[PDB]
RNA sequence: UUAAUUGCGAUAACGAACGAGACCUUAACCUACUAAAUAGUGGUGCUAGCAUUUGCUGGUUAUCCACUUCUUAGAGGGACUAUCGGUUUCAAGCCGAUGGAAGUUUGAGGCAAUAACAGGUCUGUGAUGCCCUUAGACGUUCUGGGCCGCACGCGCGCUACACUGACGGAGCCAGCGAGUCUAACCUUGGCCGAGAGGUCUUGGUAAUCUUGUGAAACUCCGUCGUGCUGGGGAUAGAGCAUUGUAAUUAUUGCUCUUCAACGAGGAAUUCCUAGUAAGCGCAAGUCAUCAGCUUGCGUUGAUUACGUCCCUGCCCUUUGUACACAC
């Protein structure tokens, strides 16, 4: 039949995903994980402290398989939310870049993501191949 | 400065945070004969936390006492198997 | 060529175009199946009309929709929409009028709005207040 | 689903920097009760003293709570960032401390007796109990003391 | 002397003033016309700008 | 409400002064006739003396 | 090398501020508004007046002068910008003329009432459909009034208003 | 020979006459061509208090001015390039051509 | 799960249960407003029911560990059997008393 | 009777005018016209992955070809309460249903009469009469303060007082608009930095680039757990950055720490009838920097009337008046 990225659902796809990168341990995470709290709207850390980048990773992943090309701005800008203000109203407010810079790296190192014309980095055809087969893996898991 | 209420006190309960022997059997014999069952139903009917309530919740449901009905988050829904 | 038509649902500001052509029975949304809508209630409201008019109506043709505007559950309902406009219009092209006038005789009777987009329009906010109606405030001492 | 029964080395309340921290709370919320401490700081202890951040406070070793005052008063010989200090640069010393549960205090008068005796405005205001940071003062902080 | 009027007006409202009156406060600084806002109204039939609704 | 103006009036009854046989109780005729052979400046001022012209034409049936 | 929206306001601006001067200056010769054409390798000011001899001067002297004028304010280059005059037609019709014909009236010392009833004859002489003055101030006391002087019959609300009365 | 005529005015009837005659001069002469295509009318709004003073009630003004723009692609020679940007001169209306 | 028939049939007979019959209005009458007991319209009956039965599950939800869909299936079900510790019930029975004593 | 001195009619009045309405703008409909690499769509080539059995999901500017459904416009059409049934001297009209994109003058505005207020504004005006001042000037400019000053009293608001919740991960969708020339604007992308931000380049005078403004609320998983608590984030201390000539009575932004009142608010009182209220953010204005403000935009989207003159007032008629700066 042949399936996609887009053939399953985004949550557990990147759950699936994340779980194979920790398993992998290929990922060259930076070392100020952990420190962190990957937004200056943000208020806490991540909670899954041991992991998240896999998280993170994996999330990108899928969105440059999605997109076209994107970069550290426009991750920041999907990433960023509301911060809390005090006492004034909210704001929206853009991610870290180190963190999405990073991992963009990290990506590249490993071989999922490669840098793009017209800027960015696009999805390359080893990362095409890894995702559809976790995606095949990750929807005949309930067979 | 002038309040225009009354705030008056409450109970102040003191659910439980860790679990002994007598409440894990206490639990393990008495989730049977409760029709619906939830975070809050523990949380009244044992005085424990809602973090007790969700793992126990989880416990129950591995191995098989409850069944779930609809496990979606901030609301669990479990029956008893019968 | 092939047989195939283009319809189009709408709703406040989200548009979604369908494309309808003869096929082995495929309903993508966004390069995604139908399944995957994510308001997964909104899911069911956007399945209830292939579940009206049955699947049997699904098995030959395919249908990939393209979503813009709006918000979630608009995007949902300009998708039924379209979906039910571009069955009605392959069976108004290629199939008889009789299939087509019990078809959108069993749309319309559910909903209305299944077919014909909502009128309902946003009223501009006019000055010395934040919405369209609601003033700010009178105080008078 | 882990369950575990527990046994009765249990304490309701444990005793850290001279403060009566609580138990029966998780970890590193319960140390967020030692002035000083708030939650970054205290998860990030948590996170560099190896204890699990999911056990609660009054079940935790002697060992283990004195690592962490350990890391805490001693804060960047155990990779800690030293911009997470709420004292860094101090005006004497120079170098990158962190205040704890009556440092705080001692140091806070430390540095408003400074600007007093150097008759600084801050401190003028600080004397007179105003607002400090330009704030008006014509409407709000009526009832302020 | 030099010094006499020699304070910057590379900003504020000071470095602007009505194209027509010479004032500093209503500036319409939009699409670059700086004209105050009362001279706006009384000069936008000629201007170009009409209202519609 | 619905009231329609002495102008609409007036040009209807006009209109069924002069061109009776003309005209008939059809609104999308009346009005095909009423743009011919009036100048109104307004589409919907036309088509509302042709409505009033219509009604008047379905009162002169009745007596 | 500007956005078109700029470029668009900067004619406006530039019309409203030459027609103030054009305004300021050539009352006296029945100034009742100008109109601009740029054009390749030209612009052209064609201003419609009465007094079109008065507006030239001797051998178009005083046109010579306004040129170079607007060059200089302007920032045109020499022979670019152009200026062409033009006895204007129904000078009846036009509320700008009639009003600096009053306001000269008035300064010559003429009576409120001939001057408005004078010049709202010669309006609705002119084929006017209405026309309607009023003169507001201080007359005859300290105490202010407005009075009114019309004949016909004139609409203030609508389209039309922009259509046909002219103000 | 690609050239491109913009038109940028306000008055819509008179850019509407420029484009038509324009278009009927091109296919007079045979010429290949893009026809009109007309950008979305960009609307200036400014916003501003009807008092001169403070006071009165809040009331608010819009003055817009609508703004069109088409443009019409062509191929041909410089001679009828040349009698086209010498002839179409409207007034209140602003051209522009563009070669390559 | 609890009551094991149909959930919206427990929902209609709750709001045929808690809906108020008969209710009070607020007439002049002169310086001391006076209530005067009239009928209630279905239609009303009906909106009543719902706010009532909502109002409750939203104030008994409001700051306790029960959620919000519990309560109300607990105020549902007591609705729907009749048994004055529902807040709609006890709204109801206040509102036909008043409507009573100011017949 | 109408929303309406809007009309039917009556009639010492007849015939008119202004206002209302008509009008104009905008929002809705057009698979009917004109079109369009500065908007798209489909196919064709070239190419990536999975399935391979055709296929599915993608990318591709000089790969062309075709079209305009979606997008933009211009020219038009369309609704006039149409048809039907009731009701009304049986007229103006009103009510219900059907059809229809639209049946509250279709929705929202713009414009908007006469007469006035001794309303506001000489601090918008090189609009101004008169008075004052006019050279140790009340002109103008420079330095530094002040307009923020705080025992208190009021008016717009913003945050909240928590599980219909806070936080952490993912998922992930708008519209209105603005933007640099003799200037230095909106900034993509790469790199550095926890962050704010910095640096090297790039595109855009703009349906093309910023920008699909990947907005927030929202959804799904978890953590928390009725504890002023992981609510709430004032008041403070220390440090790092940016704008500017200059930030000290912190310009703002960021990091850590400090973690107060507030437990749903008395007498009173405001706004509101549908895509409206309310929630949610975004753009623009002022702007070197500074939104808790305003002007608009879209996103999610209720309840309750479809009435009355009781209060507060408004319009018309009659009536009484010792009122006329008029209760
Ligand atoms: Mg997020
Ligand atoms: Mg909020
Ligand atoms: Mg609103
Ligand atoms: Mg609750
Ligand atoms: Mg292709
Ligand atoms: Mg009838
Ligand atoms: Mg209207
Ligand atoms: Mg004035
Ligand atoms: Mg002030
Ligand atoms: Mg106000
Ligand atoms: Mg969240
Ligand atoms: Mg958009
Ligand atoms: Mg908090
Ligand atoms: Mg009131
Ligand atoms: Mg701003
Ligand atoms: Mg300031
Ligand atoms: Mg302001
Ligand atoms: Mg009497
Ligand atoms: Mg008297
Ligand atoms: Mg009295
Ligand atoms: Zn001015």
């Amino acid at each position: 039949p042949g399936v996609s990225v887009r053939d399953v659902a985004a949550q557990d796809f990147i759950n699936a995903y994340a779980s194979f990168l920790q398993r992998q341990g290929k990922l060259e995470v930076p070392g100020y994980v952990d420190i962190v709290k990957t937004s200056s709207g943000n208020e806490m850390p991540p909670q899954d402290a041991e992991g998240w980048f896999y998280k993170r990773a994996a999330s990108v992943a899928r969105h440059i398989y999605m997109r076209k090309q994107v970069g550290v701005g426009k991750l920041n800008k999907l990433y960023g939310g509301a911060k809390s203000r005090g006492v004034r109203p909210y704001k929206h407010i853009d991610a870290s870049g180190s963190i999405n810079r990073k991992v963009l790296q990290a990506l590249e190192k490993i071989g999922i993501v490669e840098i793009s014309p017209k800027g960015g980095r696009r999805i390359s055809e080893n990362g095409q191949r890894d995702l559809d087969r976790i995606a095949a893996q990750t929807l005949e898991e309930d067979e | 400065k002038k309040k225009w209420s009354k705030k008056s006190m409450k109970d102040r309960a003191q659910h439980a945070v860790i679990l002994d022997q007598e409440k894990y059997d206490r639990i393990l014999k008495e989730v049977p004969t409760y029709r619906y069952v939830s975070v809050s139903v523990l949380v009244d009917r044992l005085k424990i936390g809602g973090s007790l309530a969700r793992i126990a919740l989880r416990h129950l449901e591995k191995e098989g006492i409850i069944k779930p009905i609809s496990k979606h988050s901030k609301q669990a829904i479990y029956t008893r198997a019968t | 060529a092939v047989p195939s038509v283009q319809t189009f649902g709408k709703k406040k500001s989200a548009t979604a175009v369908a494309h309808v052509k003869a096929g082995k029975g495929l309903i993508k949304v966004n390069g995604s199946p139908i399944t995957l809508v994510e308001p997964e209630i909104l899911r069911f409201k956007v399945y209830e009309p292939l579940l009206l008019v049955g699947l049997d109506k699904f098995s030959n043709i395919d249908i990939r929709v393209r979503v813009t505007g709006g918000g979630h559950v608009s995007q949902v309902y300009a998708i039924r929409q379209a979906i039910a406009k571009g069955l009605v219009a392959y069976h108004q092209k290629y199939v008889d009028e009789q299939s087509k006038n019990e078809l959108k005789k069993a749309f319309t009777s559910y909903d209305r709005t299944l077919l014909i987009a909502d009128s309902r329009r946003p009223e501009p906010k006019k000055f010395g207040g934040k919405g369209a109606r609601s003033r700010f405030q009178k105080s008078y001492r | 689903s882990l369950v575990v029964q527990e046994q009765g080395s249990f304490q309701h309340i444990l005793r850290l920097l001279n403060t009566n921290v609580d138990g029966n709370i998780k970890i590193v919320y319960a140390l967020t009760t030692i002035k000083g401490v708030g939650r970054r700081y205290s998860n990030l202890v948590c996170k560099k003293a190896d204890v699990d951040l999911h056990k609660r406070a009054g079940e935790l070793t002697q060992e283990e709570l004195e690592r962490i005052v350990q890391i805490m008063q001693n804060p960047t010989h155990y990779k800690i960032p030293a911009w997470f200090l709420n004292r860094q640069n101090d005006i004497t010393d120079g170098k990158d401390y962190h205040t704890l549960a009556n440092n705080v205090e001692s140091k806070l008068r430390d540095d408003l007796e400074r600007l007093k005796k150097i008759r600084a405005h801050r401190g003028i205001r600080h004397f007179w109990g105003l607002r400090v940071r330009g704030q008006h003062t014509k409407t709000t902080g009526r009832r302020r003391a | 002397e030099n010094v006499w009027f020699s304070h910057p007006r590379r900003y504020g409202k000071g470095s602007r003033q009505c194209r027509v009156c010479s004032s500093h406060t209503g500036l319409i600084r939009k699409y670059g016309l700086n004209i105050c806002r009362q001279c706006f109204r009384e000069k936008a039939n000629d201007i170009g700008f009409n209202k519609f609704r | 409400g619905r009231v329609r103006t002495k102008t609409v009036k007036r040009a209807s009854k006009a209109l069924i002064e002069r061109y009776y046989p003309k005209l008939t109780l059809d609104f999308q005729t009346n009005k095909r006739l009423c743009d011919e052979i009036a100048t109104i400046q307004s589409k919907r001022l036309r088509n509302k003396i042709a409505g009033y012209t219509t009604h008047l034409m379905k009162r002169i049936q009745k007596g | 090398l500007i956005s078109k929206k700029r470029k668009l306001v900067a004619d406006g601006v530039f019309y409203a501020e030459l027609n103030e001067f054009f305004t300021r200056e050539l009352a006296e010769e029945g100034y009742s508004g100008v109109e601009v054409r740029v054009t390749p390798t030209k612009t052209e000011v064609i201003i419609r007046a009465t007094r079109t001899q008065d507006v030239l001067g001797e051998n178009g002297r005083r046109i010579n002068e306004l040129t170079l004028l607007v060059q200089k304010r302007f920032k045109y280059a020499p022979g670019t910008i152009v200026l062409y005059a033009e006895r204007v037609q129904d000078r009846g019709l036009s509320a700008v003329a009639q009003a600096e014909s009053m306001k000269f009236k008035l300064l010559n010392g003429l009576a409120i009432r001939r001057a408005a009833y004078g010049v709202v004859r010669y309006v609705m002489e002119s084929g006017a459909k209405g026309c309607e003055v009023v003169v507001s101030g201080k007359l005859r006391a300290a105490r202010a009034k407005a009075m009114k002087f019309a004949d016909g019959f004139l609409i203030h609300s609508g389209q039309p208003v922009n259509d046909f009365i002219d103000t | 020979i690609k050239i491109r005529i913009t038109l940028t005015s306000t008055k819509v009837k008179q850019l509407e006459n420029v484009s038509s005659n324009i278009v009927k001069n091109a296919e007079q002469h045979n010429l290949v061509k893009k026809g009109p295509v007309r950008l979305p009318t960009k609307v200036l709004k400014i916003s501003t208090r009807k008092t001169p003073n403070g006071e009165g009630s809040k009331t608010w003004e819009t003055y817009e001015m609508r703004i069109h723009k088409r443009y019409i692609d062509l191929e041909a020679p410089v001679q009828i390039v040349k009698r086209i940007t010498q002839i179409t001169i409207e007034p209140g209306v602003d051209v522009e051509v563009v070669v390559a | 799960v609890l009551t094991d028939q149909n959930p919206i049939q427990v929902v209609v007979d709750a709001i045929t249960n808690t809906g108020p019959r008969e209710d009070t209005t607020r007439v002049g009458g002169g310086g001391a407003a006076r209530r005067q007991a009239v009928d209630v319209s279905p239609l009303r009956r009906v909106n009543q029911a719902i706010a009532l039965l909502t109002i409750g599950a939203r104030e008994a939800a409001f700051r306790n560990i029960k959620t919000i869909a519990e309560t109300l299936a607990e105020e549902l079900i007591n609705a729907a059997k009749g048994s004055s510790t529902s807040y709609a019930i006890k709204k109801k029975d206040e509102l036909e008393r008043v409507a009573k004593s100011n017949r």
